[PDB]
């Protein structure tokens, strides 16, 4: 899963 | 002045990729701005600083943890003990970094926002760093971290739903991180998928509202939203 | 025991990309080995540790120096002064890192080296870290650094020419870094090119005539040599 930069 | 000197030093620390010093510089900027609010630029420098300092220990923690599980699965219990001691050092650093940003956010920036822009931004960030705590803490500390994360994200979501366009990069980032919170921390894939899907649809629905300046930021998050769904929709399979 | 524990800790620090700690671990292994030689594996862990710790300050130094030059070109003397203070902090760290590894090489590892492989390896590394000193030092301090670099590389080259195959990745790496030394520090491109060419030709001589298992490493170095020659001339 990826998150906000 | 004070503030401007340390902002410039923080930019230099970023260039040099000496991020512990970048946090120091931005902590000095934030402390120098007590009654006044941080600028958009200072807010972003602070966020970059802490994101990179915590990101590096987070990477190290995941790698040492994979090694710990593999060596534990192996009969070298002697190696496993050493790996656990090392992971403990990393968790200590992680805890100290989160404490630093949560206190600074909690004591100055969240109270000082009164902008909704910055209210959502700083609330999202509070939730983020409680979540990074929840990633490695155990027992009651993990429970407390996850609960504060949910509460921070909820408050952020309320302000964002009420005062930010669906295409707003802060609201989109909040949706992204809240969905990640559900999938990874709360183990609610159904909930995570539902939230990411809603944020994407509501953004393409009202995709007229997006700003030229806002567009690179929003589109990036929206693609990440789809990418997450792409994996979740496939781990609803796998 | 101790030695084996700290070798393992160094591998963990490497995995975690915590290289300052990896350097600490390898310094404790090396210090724990008085007179004995580092294994090849341990030697390489030490070199990787220091290479990454110094590489990061070298990168930061180059970036801060470019910013200093631009801000100098802009007449922003306040920015330039702040940048100079920051670059001075970085140069302090650079000096201490090179000094740490040079001391470790000079008091234990270089004296203890018992074969041409490790003799050349540690001398090359001495030349490397004097060169990293020469990269930012100025005036007489720079002259002294460059002379020590040349002396380290020369001693290494003598042993390597005399006891290592031209295709030995250690000898090839030494030739590569020595040529770079000429080009960048001494600004002697003719010498750098000539050295790289001679080392390459001497390596291609026995390329097909001899080689096994060593081949991916040697061929790798020889390709870097070719790339450099292609760029210099
Ligand atoms: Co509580």
């Amino acid at each position: 899963s990826n998150s906000a930069p | 002045s004070g503030r401007e000197e340390f902002v410039y030093m923080a930019k230099l620390a970023e260039q040099a990729e000496r991020y512990e010093e970048m946090v120091e510089f931005m902590e000095k900027v934030s402390a120098a701005v007590d009654g006044d609010e941080l600028t958009v630029e200072e807010r972003n420098l602070l966020s970059v600083a802490y994101k990179n300092v915590i990101g590096a220990r987070r990477a190290s923690w995941r790698i040492i943890s994979s090694i710990e599980q593999k060596e534990e699965s192996r009969g070298n219990d002697d190696h496993v003990t050493a790996i656990r001691e090392y992971r403990s050092k990393i968790e200590t650093e992680l805890s100290g970094i989160c404490d630093g940003i949560l206190k600074l956010l909690d004591s100055r920036l969240i109270p000082a926002a009164a902008s909704g822009d910055s209210k959502v931004f700083y609330l999202k960030m509070k939730g983020d760093y409680h979540r990074y705590l929840a990633e490695f803490k155990t027992g009651q500390e993990r429970k407390d971290a996850a609960e504060h994360t949910l509460a921070a994200y909820k408050s952020a979501q309320d302000i964002a739903n009420a005062e930010l366009a669906p295409t707003h990069p802060i609201r989109l980032g909040l949706a992204l991180n809240f969905s990640v919170f559900y999938y990874e921390i709360l183990n609610s894939p159904d909930r995570a998928c539902n939230l990411a899907k809603q944020a994407f649809d509501e953004a393409i629905a009202e995709l007229d509202t997006l700003g030229e300046e806002s567009y690179k930021d929003s589109t990036l998050i929206m693609q990440l939203l789809r990418d997450n769904l792409t994996l979740w929709t496939s781990d609803m399979q796998d």
